[PDB]
């Protein structure tokens, strides 16, 4: 359906980057390595929000950046790691919406790329990955932060994501169909292309009447995505293969022959 | 634990000589976040190279989109040089129209 | 709309 997502990265003052997504559309960023670190709009539907909205977001990141420089120091102490090594703290949370209500909220954390601590599906308990996260879970259980997570995920995350979908309905609630074509290269290869589609969810399959080479969906840089699927066929047998494209922007699916 | 980056070199729109486009280098699925990505025009580093904000996928692996505006020509060869802590030496992926 | 200030680890 629809999802608002946030990705926080603190690398060891430390480097703090925060990014917000609505579906596959980025709408906010924060970079501690900017000339004036602040919450910057990445989508036109969030640009017209008042200065009281943006300054509250900016001071949120500015104080979240300070919270991570001490957290990385506390994490370095839990594991007895050296003060010279670089370490990464990752923070992930968001809310999924068909009736416009919370389908699932999530909250995950990662230290150095492995799972550290995560809010449970009940939004009232935690799961620690090791004895270091048990100190963090006990820290957040004393503060009862899972209660504040309920207030955000079940509420603030849902109503504000619903507002973003309304102000940007011209682009967010609009599926761009892929522009497909087949290329042929001699090897002694039939590549099926898909360009300029939104969202990134697409299915590329080469049928004959497990052997396709898929690539991960890449961003075009304009808000759309690209992806191709290549298969190897013997010479004189190209007329037997048909590429199939499934996408939300397509009235009916597309079949393609060389 | 370190993940090696996947590299994809491509243009935003279908390449057509004499017309303006955007050269892309998409690094993804790598950890840690530190990565060296350079866009090359005939073995020469490009000054005006932008990149997206650092995000990561569900498996905590990062992805970045290094992009720049360029005009493809029949003779000029483009490539992307990527360096990561997981590579014994920088990997260069040439552009294929 | 981002999450408010979270307690430290």
């Amino acid at each position: 359906s629809h999802s608002m997502r946030y990705f926080y990265t603190a690398v060891s003052e430390p480097r703090f980057i925060a990014v917000g997504y609505v579906d596959d559309t980025q709408f906010v960023r924060f970079d501690s390595d900017a000339a004036s670190p602040r919450g910057e709009p990445r989508a036109p539907w969030v640009e017209q929000e008042g200065p009281e909205y943006w300054d509250r977001e900016t001071q949120k990141y500015k104080r979240q950046a300070q919270a991570d420089r001490v957290s990385l120091r506390n994490l370095r102490g839990y594991y007895n790691q050296s003060e010279a090594g670089s370490h990464t703290l990752q923070w992930m949370y968001g809310c999924d919406l068909p009736d416009g209500r919370l389908l699932r909220g999530y909250d995950q954390s990662a230290y150095d790329g492995k799972d550290y601590i995560a809010l449970n599906e009940d939004l009232r308990s935690w799961t620690a990955a090791d004895t270091a996260a048990q100190i963090t879970q006990r820290k957040w259980e004393a503060a009862r932060e899972a209660e504040q997570w309920r207030a955000y995920l079940e509420g603030t995350c849902v109503e504000w994501l619903r507002r973003y979908l309304e102000n940007g309905k011209e682009t967010l609630q609009r599926a761009e169909h892929p522009k497909t074509h087949v290329t042929h290269h001699p090897v002694s290869t039939l590549r099926c292309w898909a360009l300029g589609f939104y969202p990134a969810e697409i299915t590329l399959t080469w049928q004959r009447d497990q052997d396709t080479e898929l690539v991960e969906t890449r961003p075009a840089g304009d808000g759309t995505f690209q992806k191709w699927a290549a298969v190897v066929v013997p010479s004189g047998e190209e007329q037997r293969y048909t590429c199939h494209v499934q996408h939300e922007g397509l009235p009916e699916p597309l079949t393609l022959r060389w | 634990i370190q993940r090696t980056p996947k590299i994809q070199v491509y243009s935003r729109h279908p390449a057509e000589n004499g017309k303006s486009n955007f050269l892309n280098c998409y690094v993804s699925g790598f950890h840690p976040s530190d990565i060296e990505v350079d866009l090359l025009k005939n073995g020469e580093r490009i000054e005006k190279v932008e990149h997206s904000d650092l995000s990561f996928s569900g498996d905590w692996s990062f992805y970045l989109l290094y992009y720049t505006e360029f005009t493809p020509t029949e003779k000029d060869e483009y490539a992307c040089r990527v360096n990561h802590v997981t590579l014994s030496q920088p990997k260069i992926v040439k552009w294929d129209r | 709309m981002a999450r408010e200030l979270h307690p430290e680890y």
